[PDB]
């Protein structure tokens, strides 16, 4: 398994990063602006 | 609908987006080679007298 | 079609702007080339309504002329060689002795 192991953390960080950039667009065409999702972006850490 | 898209251009611009996107990834993990595979199954058989 | 449906016409609204009724001056390098190309096709156009036009009179001409093409596909498909796969040069030659 250590074999193994190595390999498979890297990935991670990069599908958090994904998943911003798509709830973005998500957002903005829902409420047809650009600006509106950012508001919405920001309450992300709160929870965390 | 058109008319839908119309009055909602920023909506569309969010379809066209995610489709390149997904353009963009399925590029990085996608294989190429020169032909599909076509190669048909072979078996020998081998025995000596 | 999806894309047609959805992108274009969004776009065609925003992107586009209303044409200007009135644009006196209209001149341009890039512009004469266009008024000519703009202008030739029209030419292209008249001719095209006056062949059909004697087209739809002359039905023997019309039909003599249809023959002759599908004739010549069938002596066409005769004569053309066949093969599989195109042959191509990858660097290697195989000699058997």
């Amino acid at each position: 398994l250590s074999l193994e192991e190595r390999e498979s953390g890297a990935q991670a960080p990069f599908l958090y990063a994904l998943s911003l950039l798509i709830v973005f667009l998500c957002l903005a065409a829902l409420y047809e602006s650009w600006s509106i999702p950012f508001s919405v972006l920001l309450v992300v850490p709160l929870g965390v | 609908m058109a008319q839908f898209f119309i009055h909602r251009p920023i909506f569309a611009w969010v379809i066209a987006l995610v489709i390149m996107l997904a353009g963009i990834l399925t590029l990085t993990k996608m294989p190429i080679a020169q032909y599909p595979t076509i190669a048909p199954p072979t078996v020998t058989i081998a025995a000596t007298y | 079609l999806i894309v047609a449906l959805t992108f274009t016409p969004a776009l065609c609204a925003t992107i586009l702007k209303q044409h200007d009724p009135n644009k006196e001056p209209s001149n341009n390098i890039f512009a004469r080339f266009f008024r000519s190309f703009n202008n030739g096709f029209d030419r292209m156009s008249h001719s095209y309504q006056n062949g059909v036009s004697r087209m739809l009179k002359g039905k023997i001409f019309s039909g003599v002329l249809y023959a002759v093409v599908v004739a010549l596909l069938v002596f066409l498909f005769q004569k053309l060689p066949s093969s599989f796969l195109p042959e191509e040069d990858q660097g290697v030659v195989m000699t058997l002795v």
